């Protein structure tokens, strides 16, 4: 879009890579498809507001799309409105926290920590991305979490990553790959991670399709295949980096 | 030496096993795969019961098994590598409606904390 | 199938009985009365006993037929392998054992084991989400 006022819009073209868009290339390669790669501007993946969703979600069961291949979670609401392929890749959710400066720390979700930030001493914090998917298991396991994560809010994935790194913020709450990705290439190394999945979701990413689509049957069989043969193990080296 | 074995290194795995498959498919892993067909063995607590002899050198098996059992004893050792990243799951008739809420209840029990009481019950403890 | 850490399987005390252990944290060990052969064909001629079985896959099982209202009957494989295609020796007819062949023989209704996810088997029958990582 050019202005506020007005919702007239432009359909620039630029290029996109990565490490899912590698997945869909070879996709290609097997099944032999075609496809129109465009970005969503209603914006982040889904939420549903009022029984009204947005985003992908918002773009594939109103079937103004097929499939998304960016990285998605996999949860009760989101499946009874599509359908998931196979998973690829083993990720959880966890919480980061600079626990490098110049032990037990946070044993999990179940630490004291996580009872009453006024149990210890120094008035801890912790966000996640606001409208995110994670917030939703906040709620639904833990609606006080949520409560003391209303004053802990931040705006940006880096943002938090800042104020980490400036101690603008004690703790935070994301995905488990793509905070180890951001951990492996980080100077310094002042933030750590915590645990390898191991009290938390342990779920896989998958692909939405729109509900019962002939294409699954297909789809499955070369992913299963495409990590039975060590192809998926070299793209993990490509676009993964674990350093010590 | 695994790559070219001999008679020193005794590694092998359950016979007619997922993993004798899986090497199968590695077209560049025929040589263990005519390793391991003299010395596979009928279970698998034949392999503990024969490494715990000093028999046996090498045995490939399932990653929270082996830690479980090094937890009870002390003298079981693994290696440091972690291979083939896939997982377990509930071997089904064809398609049937004992499918659609076998695996919504499967992901309702992942999303909440009872996995982490059976892990608790038999893969958490330790000696 | 016997899986170490998963399934235990206990022979009955007196007649039919399994002995109510519990575990050092206050739970009920919670078993089932399974029936299958006493040792190989070769060792065991013919012995199948109702021993009883519990475990961790017994849990998770349990912990279905506590969701959702139907019964079960267990059972054991004959032998100690998950299955395998292999053509007849003369006739080179393609066929299946262990786990998988009870299953495709209409035998049994449902697997639940440490079943080892693979393309090779899923063209045969269909899979649940993952409840494992390793």
């Amino acid at each position: 879009k050019i202005n506020n006022s007005t919702n007239e819009g432009m359909n620039v073209k630029k290029c996109c890579k990565g490490f899912c868009i590698d997945i869909l290339k070879k996709l290609s390669r097997t099944v032999k498809f075609t496809y129109d790669l465009y970005l969503v501007t209603n914006g982040k993946h889904g939420k549903k507001v009022n029984n009204v969703w947005n985003g992908m979600i918002g773009e594939v069961v109103y079937q103004r799309a097929v499939m998304a291949v960016g990285s998605l979670t996999i949860n009760e609401e989101r499946s009874e409105v599509v359908d998931f392929s196979v998973p690829f890749v083993e990720t959880g959710i966890s919480v980061m926290v600079s626990r490098s400066n110049g032990v037990d720390q946070v044993t999990g979700l179940s630490d004291k920590k996580f009872q009453r930030p006024h149990d210890y001493s120094p008035p801890f914090r912790f966000g996640t991305v606001p409208n995110g998917s994670t917030e939703r298991n906040i709620r639904n396991n833990y609606p006080y979490m949520h409560q003391y994560m209303t004053k802990f809010n931040q705006r940006g994935v880096e943002d938090a990553l800042v104020s980490l790194k400036t101690g603008k913020l004690d703790a935070f709450i994301y995905d488990a790959a793509v905070l180890n990705y951001k951990a492996g290439r980080d100077e310094g190394c002042k933030l750590v991670t915590i645990g390898s999945g191991y009290i938390f979701a342990t779920t896989g990413y998958g692909i939405a399709l729109q509900k019962g689509s002939p294409w699954k049957r297909q789809i499955d069989l070369a992913l299963l295949q495409f990590v039975g043969d060590g192809e998926m193990e070299e793209l993990e080296t490509l676009w993964l980096t674990g350093i010590c | 030496r695994l790559r070219n074995p001999s008679d020193k290194f005794i590694y092998a795995t359950v016979k007619q096993s997922s993993v004798d498959i899986y090497f199968r498919r590695q077209v560049e892993l025929s040589t263990m795969y005519r390793h391991m067909e003299k010395h596979n063995y009928e279970s698998a607590a034949e392999a503990i019961q024969a490494v715990r002899d000093n028999k046996l050198h090498a045995f490939i098996w399932d990653s929270a098994v082996l830690e479980f059992e090094a937890s009870q004893k002390c003298d079981l050792v693994t290696t440091g590598e972690l291979f083939f990243r896939s997982g377990f799951g509930i071997g089904m008739r064809k398609d049937s409606p004992w499918k659609q809420n076998v695996s919504l209840s499967i992901l309702k029990s992942h999303e909440n904390g009872f996995m982490e009481d059976l892990d608790k019950t038999w893969v958490r403890y330790q000696e | 199938i016997h899986q170490e850490p998963f399934v235990y399987v206990k022979p009955t005390m007196s007649d039919g009985t399994c002995k109510e252990e519990f575990t050092v944290n206050g739970d009920p060990v919670k078993k089932v009365i399974c029936t299958g052969p006493n040792d190989t064909s070769p060792g065991s001629p013919r012995h199948t006993v109702p021993q009883c079985c519990y475990g961790f896959c017994v849990d998770l099982l349990i912990k279905l037929a506590r969701t959702m209202n139907f019964t079960y009957e267990v059972h054991l494989v004959a032998d100690g392998k998950f299955g395998t295609q292999e053509r007849v020796n003369n006739s080179n007819k393609k066929e299946w054992n262990g786990m998988m062949g009870e299953l495709l023989s209409g035998q049994a209704d449902m697997i639940v084991a440490p079943l080892t996810i693979n393309n090779e088997r899923a063209q045969y029958i269909e899979f649940s989400k993952p409840f494992k990582y390793q």
